[PDB]
């Protein structure tokens, strides 16, 4: 299946005489495996993930001095942006750079991005050429950058470095990276309201969180109404979700709930059960 | 009619930061000198001509007695295109003499409006008799739908048209007849995703990277005039709309080393419908289940509780426990949650009291939509 | 600006069987800015002593946090995840309920 | 060590003062411009000691800018005694610039003082033009200089007094002697072409290496291949390389040549060429022949108007292929190679898809009448008008004399006859009158389209 590394930087302004919070943290698919933490005293790069304990003190050390570097580079953007848009106490500088793979593990797609206030400030296109930019400033930014050749470097950085370590990453914490956790799939029974009753489709542990939860009534797709909840971890590494539908009670046998997963060799199919 | 249009002069103050400082447009009227502006500084204060008359025509049909536009400005020099797609616009390795000197580009913004032009400024205010700098209007390019709001399911379409005039050139005219190709880049960033949705170059029939999403354009010169100005459409038309395609529409017109750029924030809704059941089966009065079914977008949604009085008593604000469940999403983008109301064991009569849920969404009027226990 | 409110799932990591022990989660996520309160509650009262996930981050620049503690879950305590955020005119609760 | 800068002050005073001098014409906002600002200083200071470089921003300096005819920036033009001597087209960097400005530098017409210069002169991989004088006071020897300083960007010149030399190459003191590569000789042609005017001028000078520098077959390169291309060429691109595969590279020319003559002697007129797939990996788009890059040689013919046709069949080592090929070509029986989509497989109706490779053979069947929409896939008013379009042809699927036609005009060359300026385009050719096709012009609706057919369709029209 496709996988990604993606590192993430913010810096977030404190009403006062305060410098800004700047945190970086780097992941790995959705699993963190490094991160940054300017207030906490002694701030380092330090491993979140075990399978990074590999790497000698020369990488912590090279990663580190970036990671300063980095919240210099944002303490300054922050009073300018401070500056453009007049406002006064708390405000907030994203940025995240990475690179996705596809199941060849070859670059899908590269992101060099900015927001302000959550709003998209600036990002370098697909083309890994042209940046897109909505208002002045960002638009100022751009022609900066357009006559800095600014793509060009981050064209380089991304096509390159960052799938070289990816695939470092990848291997190294494979155990656990390309694992694959099948889910454990049942059906629940809830009355409802009259000669009506919910049939919940649970799915639980299961990684990678890519996850298809589907039903059917004799083989038939039902969209319109079938309900579902966003998938959301259990806090032991796995993942949880469900979708529901509403039947009448006595025609409960006539639906039947299929699940899509990478650990499956044929996806589940389901039904309830007494 | 705005006549004079307050602006910022954005600048890059010493690279240390962005600064803006006090200007002013003038749409040129024709008779009459232009009004003295001591409080201006004369090189941000401009006198503009439009040959094209899109930038004036926009603001005669501006609502008299609306808010001013935001207004910003900033010096700019003119670049190649670096998209693939745009290559053709500019095929040689060289620039045109004829973007010799200053350039600016307005964006004009309002509910109504949103407007990016370039001016070519003379380099001096003009000292006699008012210190105004005289400015030409080269490209200007406009929607009248700069926050469209969509229905969940039905068709956009993001209004655009735009104005060239040949930019005054030394010499050596081109003496080619005809409206020249142009390029049309419609974009979506939105959230931190971004997608090329629309890309032409009408007078140039290469190939142009797939349109998505259902998505074309009425990407057109309006006439065929040997020699200018002209006027042209890039009206977007974006099929079936779900919630995922929701956001900021940026719309580029590209000419030779000119690019003109509007946004629009796209919206869109499906109003929630509300109904009101015991939750236990027919259940210390039962629990309430105020069902709050299809909307989009999930943010903005307030369930209020009332106790509603009968004959003679009035509405109250009910008592008791209340919460939420989480949100349940469905096939097309929307979703549905629930209220809940434990209220507290009857101690009174109360005829004709029911008890209701109101919701309030900004899909909604301001009155909301509300829902009493249905008494089967 | 875009400011973005809080999504809330509450739900035990294993399914509940009364008397045996189990993690109460609050899911908070989607969520922009970053500044946000989360207390589990149990019958009315802020259960102290729970732990959360640091603060994470998505690709749509929007944060996300796991709020946890272990339980037992009997038949009569009643659970919620108690939220608040700019984005809310008051704070947000949400009950567990075992099936959901 | 710097660049000169010239104003419109002090251009025409310091133009002489050399003898030539490469002048920059800019605007300090031209990229390409400020890209090139280091390349340029790079040059001037390593060409210091030989030739001087000079820069003029044009936004300041109007009139000396407008003088020599700049429209955009960086132009580069070489000023030797002070007068336009032609354009730079090289590569805007130092390597480029100094390489190119050192042949400028030297005198139009090298003399050869001795014999061996002159074997080392005509030793190059490209054509010599010597000139053999018993002295410089022929009126014949300046001439000579006159057309090599004319002519000193396109080919190399060269003179000698040598006795030996001038009286083994000419009979009166006056001659001269083209020498083709040495690399290139074969049994087709001769290695020299002496000059057989009786008096010699500039411009018959010009004219006569213009019709013998290059023989039957040049190998065409970067330097030659403006004085090749023009008129109607055949070129064979394959794996060309005189250093590497010399036999090789003589096999296929060879055989070019030989299958060549056989039609030129029967009088037929054609232009012919090799060229490397590598060097020139480029204009194999124009032809399609990006895949087909091997050892075997690939063909295609361009004409004068503009026409391109491909060779099919494989260059068969015997020439029998490039045989076929020119038997057709000539005979008006190869059709023309154009940017076209993959043609479908069935085409059934109600519209009938048109690709540029199937245009001819439904636009242009005469007797019967077509109606041609020519549209682009993102074009909105063209997505209006599918549904009504298709519908008019269901009202006209028994008429087989009145075809309705549709063609992607992004994905397909559109031919000369038609031209579509905007989208939509829809043309009407006539039974008869398919040479000159009119538009349509009339309201995009369903009735409009069939009460204009109840016009100039000369059949009368099927309203089903
Ligand atoms: C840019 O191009 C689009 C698409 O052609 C234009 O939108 C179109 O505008 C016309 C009006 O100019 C609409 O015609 C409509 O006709 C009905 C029936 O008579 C009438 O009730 C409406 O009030 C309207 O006049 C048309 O529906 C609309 N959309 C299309 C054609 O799909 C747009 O106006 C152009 N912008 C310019 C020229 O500035």
């Amino acid at each position: 299946g496709p996988h990604s590394m993606r590192y993430f930087e913010t810096a977030v302004s404190r009403p006062g005489l305060e410098e800004p919070r700047y945190i970086s943290v780097g992941y790995v698919d959705n699993k963190e495996f490094v991160r940054f933490d300017s207030d906490a005293e002694n701030p380092r790069y330090e491993p979140r993930a075990p399978w990074m304990e590999q790497e000698g003190p020369e990488y912590w050390e090279r990663e580190t001095q970036k990671a300063k570097g980095q919240e210099q580079w944002f303490r300054v953007s922050l009073r300018n942006l401070l500056g453009y848009y007049n406002q006064s106490g708390s405000h907030t500088l994203q940025q995240m750079s990475g690179c996705d793979l596809g199941s060849d593990w070859r670059l899908l797609r590269g992101y060099l991005q900015f927001a302000y206030e959550g709003r998209d400030y600036i990002a370098l296109n697909e083309d890994l050429k042209t940046w897109t930019a909505a208002d002045m400033a960002a638009q100022i930014t751009r022609r900066k950058w357009e006559q800095s050749g600014a793509a060009e470097h981050y064209k380089a950085y991304l096509e390159g470095e960052c799938v070289e370590w990816l695939h470092r990453y990848l291997k190294n914490g494979n155990a656990t990276l390309l694992r694959t956790d099948s889910p454990k799939a049942h059906v629940t029974h809830h009355p409802r309201s009259k000669g009506e009753v919910t049939l919940r489709c649970w799915a639980l542990g299961f990684y990678p969180a890519d996850i298809t939860l589907t039903w059917q009534l004799n083989g038939e797709e039902l969209t319109q109404d079938m309900e579902l909840v966003e998938t959301r971890p259990a806090g032991d590494g796995t993942f949880q979700k469900w979708a529901s539908v509403v039947v009448p009670l006595g025609k409960e046998q006539n639906y039947t709930c299929r699940v899509y997963h990478e650990g499956l060799p044929e996806p589940l199919t389901l039904r309830w059960e007494p | 009619g705005p006549a004079v249009i307050e602006c910022w002069f954005v600048e890059d103050a010493s690279g240390k930061g962005l600064a803006k400082r006090p200007g002013a447009l003038l749409l040129r009227q024709g008779p009459g000198e232009p009004p003295p502006r001591p409080d201006l500084d004369p090189e941000l204060y401009l006198s503009v001509h439009d040959p094209a008359g899109a930038l004036q025509a926009a603001f005669r049909r501006y609502p008299r007695g609306a808010p001013a536009p935001h207004c910003e400005m900033s010096r700019f020099v003119p670049l190649p295109a670096s998209a693939k797609w745009a290559s053709g616009l500019t095929p040689a390795q060289n620039c045109p003499r004829a973007l010799d000197g200053a350039w600016l580009m307005v964006s004009i913004s309002s509910p109504v409006l949103s407007l990016s032009s370039l001016l070519r400024p003379q380099p001096e205010p003009q000292q006699e008799p008012v210190l105004i700098t005289m400015a030409t209007v080269v490209l200007t390019v406009l929607t009248h739908t700069p926050a469209p709001r969509v229905r969940l399911g039905q068709d956009a379409l993001l209004d655009l048209s735009f104005a060239y005039m040949p930019p005054t050139s030394e010499a050596a005219s081109s003496l080619a007849p005809g409206p020249p190709p142009f390029g049309l880049e419609w974009r979506r960033q939105h959230l931190g995703k971004g997608h090329l949705l629309l890309a032409a170059t009408p007078g140039l029939n290469g190939q142009m990277p797939a349109a998505q999403e259902g998505a074309v354009a009425f990407a057109a010169w309006d006439d065929d005039e040997p020699w200018g100005p002209w006027t042209g459409n890039g009206t977007f038309w974006l099929p079936r709309v779900q919630p995922f395609q929701e956001g900021t529409y940026l719309a580029t017109i590209h000419l030779p080393y000119l690019q003109g750029q509007v946004t629009l924030e796209l919206a869109v809704y499906k109003p929630p419908k509300v109904s009101l059941m015991p939750a236990t089966l027919a259940r210390a009065p039962p629990e309430l289940l105020c069902l709050v079914s299809h909307f989009y977008p999930s943010g903005g949604l307030e369930v209020e509780w009332e106790l509603r009085g009968g004959p003679g008593g009035r509405s109250q604000k009910a008592e008791g426990q209340r919460w939420l469940s989480a949100l349940r999403h469905h096939s097309d983008g929307s979703v549905s949650l629930s209220g809940h109301l434990q209220p507290p064991p009857v101690t009174t009569e109360q005829h004709g009291a029911r008890y209701a849920c109101r919701i309030h969404h900004p899909s909604l009027p301001a009155s909301g939509r509300s829902a009493e226990v249905t008494l089967e | 600006m875009i400011q973005r409110t809080p999504k809330i799932q509450v739900y035990s990591r294993h399914p509940a069987e009364n008397g045996k022990s189990n993690f109460l989660n609050c899911y908070v996520s989607g969520f922009h800015p970053s500044d946000i309160e989360v207390d589990l509650l149990k019958n009315g009262e802020r259960i102290e002593k729970v732990e959360h996930s640091d603060l994470s981050f998505s690709k749509d620049w929007s944060f996300y946090l796991l709020y946890y503690t272990e339980f037992t879950p009997t038949e009569k305590d009643e659970y919620a995840c108690r939220v608040n955020h700019v984005t809310l005119s008051q704070p947000k609760i949400v009950k567990w309920d075992r099936d959901m | 060590s710097d660049v000169l800068e010239l104003t419109d002050d002090n251009f025409e005073s310091r133009i002489s003062d050399t003898g030539l001098m490469l002048v920059e014409f800019f605007a300090p906002w031209c990229g390409h411009a400020k890209r090139l600002a280091p390349e340029y200083e790079a040059a001037a200071t390593r060409l210091k000691g030989i030739v001087p470089l000079a820069k003029v921003d044009c936004t300041a300096n109007t009139n000396t800018c407008n003088k020599y005819g700049v429209s955009g920036y960086p132009t580069l033009k070489i000023f030797r005694d002070g007068e336009e001597a032609g354009a730079y087209d090289g590569p805007r960097t130092a390597d480029g610039i100094v390489s190119h400005l050192k042949k400028q530098a030297g005198p139009a017409s090298v003399p050869l003082r001795t014999e061996e210069e002159f074997k080392k002169f005509i030793s190059d991989k490209d054509a010599s033009i010597v000139g053999f004088f018993d002295d410089s006071f022929s009126e014949a020897h300046s001439e000579f200089l006159k057309a090599a300083s004319n002519l000193r960007d396109n080919y190399r010149f060269a003179h000698t007094n040598v006795e030996s030399l001038v009286n083994e190459y000419d009979d009166n003191g006056e001659g001269i002697i083209l020498f083709r590569p040495s690399h290139l000789t074969n049994k087709f042609e001769d290695k020299t072409v002496a000059y057989t005017e009786q008096k010699m001028t500039s411009g018959k000078i010009k004219k006569f290496i213009q019709e013998n520098i290059f023989g039957i077959c040049p190998h065409m390169t970067e330097d030659n291949k403006d004085l090749i291309q023009g008129k109607d060429l055949l070129i064979a691109y394959y794996d060309v390389d005189y250093e590497k595969n010399a036999k090789g590279s003589n096999y296929w020319r060879n055989r070019v040549m030989m299958v060549a003559k056989k039609f030129l002697d029967a009088g037929h007129k054609l232009n012919f060429a090799v060229a490397s797939r590598k060097t020139f990996s480029h204009e194999l788009s124009d032809f399609g022949l990006e895949s087909t890059a091997g050892e075997i040689p690939v063909v295609a013919i361009r004409t004068a108007k503009g026409e391109k046709f491909v060779m099919q069949e494989e260059f068969s080592r015997d020439g029998k292929a490039l045989e076929r090929f020119l038997q057709d070509y000539f005979d008006g029986n190869l059709k023309r190679y154009l940017k076209s989509e993959p043609i479908p497989e069935s085409n059934d109706g109600p519209v009938k898809v048109v690709v540029a490779e199937n245009f001819d053979e439904i636009v242009n069947n005469e007797n019967k009448d077509v109606l041609i929409e020519f549209y682009a896939p993102w074009c909105g008013h063209c997505k209006n008008l599918e549904p009504k379009y298709k519908e008019l042809g269901e009202k006209l699927s028994k008429d087989p004399n009145i075809v309705i036609a549709k063609m992607d005009a992004t994905a397909n060359d559109v031919p000369s006859p038609y031209e579509v300026r905007g989208f939509p385009t829809i043309y009407f050719s006539p039974a008869n009158k398919k040479l000159n096709p009119k538009k349509y012009e009339g309201g995009r609706e369903l009735s409009d389209f069939i009460s204009y057919l109840q016009r100039e369709a000369t059949n009368p029209p099927v309203i089903q």
